[PDB]
DNA sequence: ATCGGATGTATATATCTGACACGTGCCTGGAGACTAGGGAGTAATCCCCTTGGCGGTTAAAACGCGGGGGACAGCGCGTACGTGCGTTTAAGCGGTGCTAGAGCTGTCTACGACCAATTGAGCGGCCTCGGCACCGGGATTCTCGA
DNA sequence: TCGAGAATCCCGGTGCCGAGGCCGCTCAATTGGTCGTAGACAGCTCTAGCACCGCTTAAACGCACGTACGCGCTGTCCCCCGCGTTTTAACCGCCAAGGGGATTACTCCCTAGTCTCCAGGCACGTGTCAGATATATACATCCGAT
């Protein structure tokens, strides 16, 4: 007896709470720590003023959202709603990425 | 002003500790060191335990003046013990015994340890030089040492020493005649010469041998050192950083290796899919095979992701071969 | 004393899974299959390493040692991701 | 000597044509550069930079607030369908996407 | 004089020349017969580099003597 | 005490306090103008110069800005452009 | 050396044809040219064809001399039985009846046809220059003059008249006060000067009157037509090929243009969405409104698809209007 | 003098002004009561232009006359 | 009783005799003209030296096979075999020229 | 005599049917809907209009009135379909 | 003076470092050139079109044929991953597709 | 007595006779390789000239030549490249 | 699974044509020798900003349980697409003739680079106030189980 | 078809920090002349784009038949969503150090510009052989049938 939505109405309230602000949406340290761990494979050591790693998060989810964006098209066009794998892979190769 | 001395098993060596014991890591200090240096040597000898764990128990207190007189107490008079127990017509284990895999890791690090005192150092170096600081693992090496199979009538040089724990490594795992490391930079090169004193002093402390070895400081592209490169049976280089013209300088000094001389490297100095033609004659790639080495993870010091090391070996067979499958058309 | 470097690993699971949630809910997607979680770390650490090494090219050039914003901007330019608002 | 007058002014400009001739004269891009190639230049990019000015601007208002904000040029150059194929690959920091929800997706009646 | 060169994979070929044959005749025989370029061609014999400007006489190579073919790289 | 680092800042508040006399913009929205200036800049000049390039001329001249633009920008941009950038440089000659 | 003469059904004029037709297109010459001619009388008046359908079937031959001057024979004589039937207290239907669209259109289309020698001189222009020559058609041209109602106290001027053939259609089919057509090229202006005299004659031919109108040679960016232009009502041009920089000269010739005048043009001289703001009160679209007419297809001589023609209407209440609403916050 | 300014939409203006005003005086009048830019206002009168030079008296404009206002275009 | 294969089989053939070739596939004459009567929407007169003719046609050519070729897998990834206009529409969206 | 410039209409419905289905064909595609002929009509003409407009505009700034082919792998080049074989 | 010598000869290079001086030096790249920068560019771009041309030609001796033609051309290009990123939106004339067909429309046994 | 026209056909044709001694091109594949050249020349150089604008520097050098090759090329083809540069460079200066 | 007939694909042989590869003459661009000036290389100084460590508060991540909706397999029907055949349309090929317009050459005038003096436009530095964010409280809307 | 309850909006109240405006001071844009080369224009030549004709045959077209495939429906089940509790580590505020990025002053060597000269590479001709085309035959794949 508490009161609980059906499934699918929480998360079309996400859709629109999340597509009307502007934020970012990766955590920041996290996503610092992987940007400083990528550039350890050159054996030099590098220092990353801070501006730098917010413009590779800034493209970076620019970029997901994006891809996100064709992944929901490639899947409604099988007649599903949920979105697997095998529709990035293909959103990837249409695309010019992954061929 | 006191001691933490301990007593050698196989000659007479006394080791020496300060009071206050150096600063390391999160955790980590001579504590460990020490406690762990006795857990080799119970295992060296069984004797040692047998008279080492009667009494006793496991865990000991690191912070504290009596539990570590305690150990050398007990340590330093139970090898007086074993002394005794080898006074008589009984004579110990060779002393020209190769050190065991973990007990030679051991060493190492202990000396690298003991040595270095500030390894944020080794960081003042130019950015994208040839001159960058970069270092190899254990575990590499022995998989270097294992897969090329050096005899007693080989020559090792290391370009590039670095601080030397390469060099040190193959001279006391490997049976050869000598073995050599260069190193042009200030920083490493001053670490080295003490590293060579301390790895001597602590391998006879323990009491096993090693071949002969000597860590210089010079060039490799150097007049002097371009035939001893032409003069040399194995050469480890880590190339990684190097760029393009020392590598291109190295290849003219390796094309006058003699026949079955083989190289490691991080990058290679040869396609892995060579082919020949009239075009590409004068490529050193034309007398050379290359095979990858397996990527074992943890290999290399800047990154945690495996590295390959790309064995070289000199075989001018296959330049032959190919002008005399010239000639049958 | 302890080696030089200390050195990270595994850190793309830093990308945690309602992070990537929250990106799919800003693409519009409203029901996520449980195996998406990693193909999107894979094309994630691949766009990545990309961009970066571009930087760093750029950055070594100029003969210095910080990655610079406009080493980004370049970077991201050279593969038609132009992006406003850092100092392009 | 007689009274100074800028290059805009007698062009009827609010952008600096002295200093595009400037960039396009120091720029490498011919040995040579006219004398109404800066004039040109310079009257069609104030001409594009107020045509999206106007546009951020309306939504700047429409949303109750006097000051333009990222969002609002990200909405004014994606609602319009020629500037959204000037700037079809730039990336807008902190501008945002259009709130858009596929039509199979919303619940049924 | 009738010589033999000796090569690395164990091939040996037979040559017939004179003493009195140039240098510049003797590479240009090794190509004739293998196609291998005089240019990277290093003939070793007795610890003895050969010179452009000797003869075969100046190095008392005597017949059925073995010479060594040691190839080198281009430049 | 630094030196001197310029950018259309000005000129682009001047322009909004035409079309909009009672608006301001964001310090972050003003580098973002900023860029799209010198997008659109590089764009429209490189265009040019190779138009000149391929006609073997050593001049940029008002004909190649003029059919840069017309290239470069979308169907019903490129009007209004060429007839800004024609009657500045009708006011300017004739001047 | 005879004849193809004809009678004239109102007047007594004589039509002239060699007995060597002009040569035309695919299926095409004063065959169908004259037997339509006759048509076109035969609908004008019932008693003509119920003198014209006895005696007769329907189709007659081409090529030969006794068909075509059987024709002849018996609409000449006919014609006379048709003055016979007039003879008496009764007068013929008016003189000054506005040709209709049908009759119209066989009448530009003859004078076209005879005037205009070799059609591909009118193609001798300069690539991409103002000169660029191009028609419009019939259909057009009467939507246009539907579109916008001239009164008696209209004045009409077409911008690059080419060969006329637009004023002589709105001179044929409004009731102003005068015409005006100004053509800067040469070509064109030699075949303008024959058009007017062929529309003239064959016009009284037929008996139906038309507005007065001139077509002069010139250049509507001079000195002597800036007030001619301000001067107007009604302006028809062209300007699909005027480039920007001619049409930054017209646009500053109709500023002063009086209130209610209107224009009709190919391009746009103000866009369609025109807002209004501090910075564009210079523009000429900031005192007209701009309505995009049907594109009917076939609009144009030079494609197929349909082209739209955009009337303009001069109103200044828009500028006051905005400056009125400017004081009210 | 009272003077009435007639537009071209069928709206009258009523301003009081004295025959010493001047031109400039007289265009920011109407600026200032209607917001037109003074360098758009073209005046005619009995088929008469207002010069910038002359002086209402010069043109023998008398109280109770009406003007006509005409909006012309900038540049 | 003639003989007559199954429906499928000359299609595989065709695939194979196409993919072969390096041939054009498109008529001439009528790609010619095509071109001609869509250069008319410029007003003035026009010429077109006749590599430029061939050009058009090689360009044409190579960018249809390279959409065909994105519109098959848009519908093996729908389960089917046929291809369907939605598939072109979402060849071209993804593509990034339809959106 | 007769007007100027004998004027071409609807030239489209010369790419046929079976080129079509042979252009299918190199594709790789096995079963053609009967609905593709006219999407495809409507594609091509798309394309060849927005390289022709490019490729006049470079023709008409040279001053000429043929157009070569060196407007035509300009116009492409801008577009990113460069085409190797024409003269480039 | 002395017997000229080309720069390629000096550099041991096929392809001609003079002719690339001048292209760099008066196509308005930059305002001056260096000394090794035609060298360099040059053994870069010989090293290419050997590259390409090796394979093209086993594509045309596989083919039973002594010529290369455009279509060995498209082989080598497309059949090697790294070649075909290079030339990833060029479009070779004359040279057709790779044979490729997919294994669900392959007929079932 | 046309005027010259100049391209890479002899320079192609001297690089084909050492991989294939024994192998043609036909003047189809000639033109594509020809278009092939000029098209990486003018990727290297423009990206050179970009480099070079960056830095504020006003001279191509053999750095920037280096730099934009590593840039432009992908993984594997690059290393090679510049081995081959830096080879030609150093048997230049070395003369 | 195996077998037989008919169709389509590959393989070997002759002949022939036109495009490639090679040789010749000439001319224009690349190499050689040299001088002058400015760009980049190097050493030294300064100070901003990147890195690293610490503690606390709380927001977000991780984990687990319950159930419902959606993915996916199976089955049936019916239409629309493939295959093959006979008829009809125009592409392709060749050959001819014309004349326009692209390409080149020779003069000559206007326009843009360069330079020296000078002064105002635009930048950095510095305040001040108002737009916007954060917060509490009431109203309204929307979802879901009746 | 409608109540309960959770989520979202809307209306005031307080504060702060960033936008906007003002000042002083360099340094880049403007003015006024001079010079020399790019490009504009007139005239000439000759190649190649356009238009026409006829003929042969390949490809497009229209049609009939049947079958495989697209699409709708139904049933199972399991996996993803919504929610509540616990655990982790992000964020924020603060402090301290020292490195490396940015600037300035000198000096030298590498590159542009010039003049002479000569050979490499282009256009033009010309011969021969690689590849296409046609025919004859082997055989490999498909489909109906057992
Ligand atoms: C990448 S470190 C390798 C360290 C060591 N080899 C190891 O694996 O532990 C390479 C070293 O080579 C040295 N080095 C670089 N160039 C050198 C040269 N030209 N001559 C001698 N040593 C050089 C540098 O000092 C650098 O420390
Ligand atoms: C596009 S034609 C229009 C023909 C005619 N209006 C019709 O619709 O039938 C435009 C004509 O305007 C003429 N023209 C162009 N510029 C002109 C000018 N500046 N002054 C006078 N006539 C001009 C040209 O000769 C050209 O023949």
């Amino acid at each position: 007896k508490p009161h609980r939505y059906r499934p699918g109405t929480v998360a079309l309230r996400e859709i629109r709470r999340y597509q009307k602000s502007t934020e970012l949406l990766i955590r920041k340290l996290p996503f610092q720590r992987l940007v400083r761990e990528i550039a350890q494979d050159f054996l030099t050591d590098l220092r990353f003023q801070s501006s730098a790693v917010l413009a590779l998060q800034e493209a970076s989810e620019a970029y997901l959202v994006a891809l996100f964006e064709d992944t929901n098209l490639c899947a409604i066009h099988a007649k599903r709603v949920t979105i697997l794998p095998k529709d990035i892979q293909l959103a990837r190769r249409i695309r010019g990425e992954r061929a | 002003k006191l001691e933490l001395r301990l007593k050698s098993p196989v000659g007479a060596e006394p080791a020496v500790y300060p009071w206050p014991l150096p600063v390391y890591d999160k955790h980590h200090d001579a504590a460990h060191e020490i406690i762990e240096t006795i857990r080799w040597v119970c295992e060296e000898i069984p004797d040692l335990k047998l008279a080492m764990e009667n009494y006793v128990l496991i865990d000991y207190d690191t912070k504290s003046f009596e539990s570590m007189q305690r150990l050398c107490d007990k340590y330093n008079r139970a090898i007086d013990s074993i002394h005794q127990l080898w006074k008589g017509t009984t004579q110990p284990m060779k002393l020209n015994t190769r050190p065991s895999t973990g007990l030679l890791r051991h060493i190492l690090q202990q000396v690298y340890n003991h040595s270095v005192t500030d390894p944020e150092k080794l960081n003042n170096y130019e950015p994208f030089s040839p001159e960058v600081y970069g270092e190899t693992s254990f575990d590499l090496v022995a998989q270097m040492i294992d897969e090329i199979k050096m005899t007693d009538d080989d020559l090792f040089v290391d370009l590039g020493s670095g601080v030397g724990q390469v060099v040190l490594q193959v001279a006391a795992a490997t049976n050869c005649k000598h073995h050599y490391g260069v190193e042009k930079a200030d920083i490493p090169a001053k670490y080295a010469e003490t590293m060579d004193r301390e790895f001597r002093k602590w391998m006879k402390w323990y009491g096993k041998k090693h071949a002969e070895y000597t860590l210089e400081r010079g060039d490799f592209l150097s007049e002097e050192w371009r035939e001893r490169i032409a003069n040399t049976s194995v050469i480890f280089v880590n190339n990684f950083a190097f760029g393009p013209e020392v590598d291109h300088q190295l290849k003219e000094r390796f094309a006058n290796m003699k026949e079955g001389g083989r190289i490691v490297s991080s990058k290679p100095f040869a396609p892995l899919n060579f082919r020949i033609n009239s075009r590409n004659l004068s490529d050193i790639g034309t007398i050379m095979r290359v095979v990858e080495l397996s990527p074992l993870k943890g290999s290399v010091s800047w990154t945690g992701k495996p590295v390959s090391y790309y064995l070289h070996t000199i075989d001018r067979t296959i330049l032959e071969n190919y002008f005399s499958s010239l000639k049958n058309p | 004393a302890k080696r030089h470097r200390k050195v990270l690993r595994d850190n793309i699971q830093g990308i945690t899974k309602p992070a990537i949630r929250r990106l799919a809910r800003r693409g519009g997607v409203k029901r996520i299959s449980g195996l998406i979680y990693e193909e999107t770390r894979g094309v994630l650490k691949v766009f990545l390493e990309n961009v970066i090494r571009d930087a760093v090219t750029y950055t070594e050039h100029a003969k210095r040692k910080t990655v610079t914003a406009m080493d980004v901007v370049y970077a991201l330019k050279r593969q038609g991701r132009t992006l406003y608002g850092f100092g392009g | 000597r007689a009274k100074a007058k800028t290059r805009s002014s007698r062009a009827g400009l609010q952008f600096p044509v002295g200093r595009v001739h400037r960039l396009l004269r120091k720029g490498n891009y011919a040995e040579r550069v006219g004398a109404g190639a800066p004039v040109y230049l310079a009257a069609v990019l104030e001409y594009l930079t107020a045509e999206i000015l106007e546009l951020a601007g309306n939504a700047a208002r429409d949303n109750k607030k006097t000051r333009i904000i990222p969002r609002h040029l990200q909405l004014a150059v994606r609602n319009d369908e020629e500037l959204n194929k000037l700037l079809g690959r730039v990336t807008i920091a902190q501008g945002g996407v259009l709130p858009n929800i596929q039509s199979v997706l919303l619940p049924k009646k | 004089m009738q010589i033999f060169v000796k090569t690395l994979t164990g091939k040996t070929i037979t040559l017939e020349v004179e003493p009195s044959d140039t240098i510049e005749n003797v590479k240009a025989k090794i190509q004739d017969k293998e196609g291998i370029p005089p240019d990277q061609q290093r003939l070793i014999f007795a610890g003895k580099q050969l010179e452009d400007g000797r003869t075969l006489s100046d190095y008392n190579i005597q017949k059925e003597s073995t010479l060594h073919l040691v190839l080198r790289l281009r430049g | 005490r630094k030196t001197r680092k310029e950018s259309y800042a000005i000129y682009v508040y001047k322009v909004l306090k035409q079309v909009h006399p009672d608006t301001g913009i964001s310090s972050k929205a003003m580098s973002i103008m900023n860029s799209f200036v010198n997008d659109v800049f590089e764009r429209i000049a490189g265009e040019a110069s190779r138009l000149a390039h391929y006609n073997k001329r050593s001049t940029i001249t008002s004909r190649e800005i003029q059919t840069a633009v017309r290239l470069l920008l979308p169907g019903e941009l490129a009007k209004h452009a060429v007839s800004e950038g024609t009657k500045a440089v009708t006011c300017y000659t004739s001047a």
